[PDB]
């Protein structure tokens, strides 16, 4: 993430990370229950074969915390186009189940209506991972987050040289230079209501990291909970 | 501002409307409590909690 805190001890249970073969992190994800991982489709298409690791907040030096799970299925979303990203979302489905503790625990899945309505008209959400610090930087190795306020749709729509569809929102700065970035992909967009967190988005894109002008595009999470749960049912 | 559109009508997760009354309900790890408003962690670890 470009700005923001590192993740302390706990901040970040929900985080998820899709190493590839060579055990590195691309992507991001979200822990929606001990068998099951939320990321982004387009993800799907940055590695050949790649494993979940759960509960990790420095790539670069084990805290004993640290679990890596197979995936056992992966369901993608039919209707996601590489095109336009419209659709893009994916849910894992783990060989083993995970055992919640210190830093792994899962993010809560809410209700459209009241999603919608009470979470989505927050002031801002949270969006976290170890993604790139700098728009043309490097990987980090220590897992962040950053607290991105909601943008309006028109103005997203708008402020986008691309197509903003019914399946993506803003998130982010008009100016400062604080948004997330490549590697925080199919990470995870959580907002807080009361201490309780719910996972309302999917780091999908952006025209580039923190640029004036530019905000962060999301994956809107709420237009896919029944998607979400019955890929889940199977 | 009226019912759920009034401070989530007091309910601790979700809210819902339904013939001039609140309807206080829980995400899945959470059971709803006495008052029907709050939402008790079922397990250690209820989703949506930071581990401290
Ligand atoms: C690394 C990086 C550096 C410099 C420019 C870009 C850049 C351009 N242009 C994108 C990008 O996404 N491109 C999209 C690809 C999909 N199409 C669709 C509509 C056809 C629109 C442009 N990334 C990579 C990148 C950017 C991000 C995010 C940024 C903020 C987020 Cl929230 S997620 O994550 N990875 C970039
Ligand atoms: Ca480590």
């Amino acid at each position: 993430i470009v700005g923001g805190q590192e993740c302390k001890d706990g901040e970040c249970p929900w985080q998820a990370l899709l190493i590839n073969e060579e055990n590195e992190g691309f992507c991001g994800g979200t822990i929606l229950s001990e068998f099951y991982i939320l990321t982004a489709a387009h993800c799907l298409y940055q590695a050949k074969r790649f494993k979940v690791r759960v509960g990790d907040r420095n790539t670069e030096q084990e805290e004993g915390g640290e679990a890596v799970h197979e995936v056992e299925v992966v369901i993608k979303h039919n209707r996601f186009t590489k095109e336009t990203y419209d659709f893009d979302i994916a849910v894992l489905r783990l060989k083993t189940p995970i055992t919640f503790r210190m830093n792994v625990a899962p993010a809560c899945l809410p209700e459209r209506d009241w999603a919608e309505s009470t979470l989505m008209t927050q002031k801002t959400g949270i969006v976290s991972g170890f993604g790139r610090t700098h728009e043309k930087g490097r990987q980090s190795t220590r897992l962040k987050m950053l607290e991105v306020p909601y943008v309006d749709r028109n103005s997203c729509k708008l402020s986008s040289s691309f197509i903003i569809t019914q399946n993506m929102f803003c998130a982010g700065y008009d100016t400062k230079q604080e948004d997330a970035c490549q590697g925080d992909s199919g990470g995870p967009h959580v907002t807080r209501f009361k201490d309780t967190y719910f996972v309302t988005g999917i780091v999908s894109w952006g025209e580039g990291c923190a640029r004036k002008g530019k905000y962060g595009i999301y994956t809107k999470v709420t237009a896919f909970l029944k998607w979400i749960d019955r890929s889940m049912k199977t | 501002r009226k019912l759920c559109s009034l401070d989530n009508g007091d309910c601790d997760q979700f809210c819902h409307e339904e013939q001039n009354s609140v309807v206080c309900s829980c995400a899945r790890g959470y059971t709803l409590a006495d008052n029907g408003k709050a939402c008790i962690p079922t397990g250690p670890y209820p989703c949506g909690k930071q581990t401290l």
